[PDB]
RNA sequence: CUUGAGUCUCGUAGAGGGGGGUAGAAUUCCAGGUGUAGCGGUGAAAUGCGUAGAGAUCUGGAGGAAUACCGGUGGCGAAGGCGGCCCCCUGGACGAAGACUGACGCUCAGGUGCGAAAGCGUGGGGAGCAAACAGGAUUAGAUACCCUGGUAGUCCACGCCGUAAACGAUGUCGACUUGGAGGUUGUGCCCUUGAGGCGUGGCUUCCGGAGCUAACGCGUUAAGUCGACCGCCUGGGGAGUAC
């Protein structure tokens, strides 16, 4: 398994849901075997430029250690629920941790 | 390239013993694999043209490389095409 | 100098249009005015920048 | 580009606009694009930023 | 007529005319004047002071309306892209923000050949 | 046999390639709010668009193409060529210490494959630009330059076409031959106390000595001094034409 810097924003008025999938994500993750070295959650933030109206977000962090097969898996749910907006997730670059 | 493990891996294998890859044998053998195994990744794009440099490439050393075992070493030679499937 | 959660330092080299600054205005190394400068889109392309003044 | 100034003095400070944006970035633009003269006729500045 | 107290300042700076239209802060278009329907055409039209002369103008409009100060709204090279503020600051108008609207694309569409003599 | 070539380990940077996503800036178009007599264009104009309400301005939406800034004497590639960001599949180049195979190399007619743009086929897509074409102006004329529109095409998928001032107008591989200045990336060392300094590899600009050159100029990235192999030249027109 290789690392993945994720860094997903969910709707403002969304943010009940915002533990929720995390603790969905977490699981599928662990389950595959994989491993997490970090998790943060920038919450509630200013956002720069009014991505589709509403200018404020809830950020959170992963930079888990899961193989390609199940962060796809991820990938795509993230496009098909609304409650979430812009996702990004870069690769390994080693193990990244704490911090940010 | 090659799967780090499946690379030591297949070296063993037809090594003149244990951590030779520079051996005749080997470098036919772990070059096959790429060799074996980019035919999906072309069989699928195609058009990766500037990557089937990097095949042709190696595809015309293993030749050249065979020919050499060929003419330094019939026996050796005749062998590892079997146990690699090749000539045709 | 190399991340785009580094909002703090990457607002250093952006100047008010929320472009880049060159490698020069700056006299900083091409190698990790490159690494960096890639820091400003990714981090532009989560809300964490602005891509100009405006919007 | 953004400017505003407190106490009514009447000073465009238009300095914030030119020093980046307005012509160049638009002058450059304003006709067809080079397609061939960047590679070239733009590379050629060195020929007089060399000396 | 409605007394705004306060608006906007729109000037279209082109090269070879200007046009300034005042709007409140909504958008609305308040009260607009043109350089070239300010009399002068062509070459003079296109001038410097042309935007001012008719820039002032504008105000002979938008200053019925209650309105005590306004922001700037400048997109476009072309005179009067300058002249055009000193008009309005200069005519009692209270300044404020200046801000450049001129656009500028990121690299999408291509310009016209034209331009060959 | 090991110095040539290659294999391995470990890192190094990258607009190298194929595929799929994706963001923001602008353009045009549609709808509506505000507002009124102009706008647009030029050297002037005029065609054109405007009271059936344009332009400007604000709000929402539709879509296509291209990625400002970073960006450069920059980087990658066999060549053509390749710039937003993200992932997936993938090739090559480089240094480091070494470990290994053991001359397995260089070149190559024919052959094979890759080939800018324009063009051709089928089926998509089409904002902007724009051969054709259409007006308008210029002029002695103006089948043009300039203005107002605008079709092919440009974009896409698969196939075809193989040309370019396909240019460094400079075939490839190897070895020697004073220097100076700078960019690029790797690596060893130095109160590292520093980005600081020293070295030492690959790549790349600029100046230039010897020598070479008809001169211009080239100059350790040679067009210098040599070697292996290949391609081509033998006056200009006719002619890269006919058959
Ligand atoms: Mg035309
Ligand atoms: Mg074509
Ligand atoms: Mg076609
Ligand atoms: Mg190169
Ligand atoms: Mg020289």
């Amino acid at each position: 398994m290789r690392h993945y810097e994720i860094v997903f924003m969910v709707h403002p008025d969304q943010s009940e849901q915002v533990p929720g999938m995390i603790e969905r994500y977490t699981a599928a993750i662990t389950g595959a075997e994989g491993k997490i070295h970090r998790l943060e959650d920038w919450g509630r933030r200013q956002l720069a430029y009014p991505i589709n109206k509403l200018h404020k977000a809830h950020y959170v962090l992963m930079n888990v250690e899961a193989p390609q097969e199940v962060i796809d898996e991820l990938e795509t749910t993230f496009r098909f629920n609304d409650a979430v907006i812009r996702s990004m997730v870069m690769r390994t670059k080693h193990a990244v941790t704490e911090a940010s | 390239s090659l799967s780090t493990e499946a690379t030591a891996k297949i070296v063993s294998e037809f090594g003149r013993d244990a951590n030779d890859t520079g051996s005749t044998e080997v470098q036919v053998a772990l070059l096959t694999a790429q060799i074996n195994h980019l035919q999906g990744h072309f069989a699928e794009h195609k058009k990766d043209h500037h990557s089937r440099r990097g095949l042709l490439r190696m595809v015309s050393q293993r030749r050249k490389l065979l020919d050499y075992l060929k003419r330094k070493d019939v026996a050796r030679y005749t062998r590892l095409i079997e146990r690699l499937g090749l000539r045709r | 100098e190399i991340d785009y959660k580094d909002i703090a330092t990457l607002k250093n080299y952006i100047t008010e249009s929320g472009k880049i600054v060159p490698s020069r205005i700056t006299g900083t190394r091409a190698k990790y005015q490159r690494q960096l400068a890639r820091a400003i889109k990714r981090a532009r392309y989560l809300s964490l920048l602005p891509y100009t003044d405006r919007h | 580009i953004k400017v505003r100034e407190n106490e009514p003095f009447d000073v465009a400070l238009r300095r914030f606009k030119r020093s980046c944006e307005k012509a160049g970035v638009l002058a450059e633009v304003r006709r067809r694009e080079f397609y061939e003269k960047p590679t070239t006729e733009r590379k050629r500045a060195k020929a007089s930023a060399v000396k | 007529r409605k007394q705004v107290s306060d608006g906007v300042a729109h000037i279209h700076a082109s090269f070879n005319n200007t046009i300034v239209t005042i709007t409140d802060r909504q958008g609305n278009a308040l009260g607009w004047a043109t350089a070239g329907g300010s009399g002068f055409r062509g070459s003079r039209k296109s001038t410097p002071f042309a935007a001012q002369v008719a820039a002032e103008r504008c105000a002979d409009a938008v200053k019925e309306y209650g309105i005590k100060n306004l922001e700037v709204m400048v997109k476009g090279p072309g005179p009067g892209r300058e002249s055009t503020i000193r008009a309005l600051n200069a005519a009692g108008f209270r300044i404020t923000n200046i801000t450049d609207v001129t656009p500028i694309p990121h690299n999408g569409c291509r310009p016209p050949k034209k331009r060959r003599v």
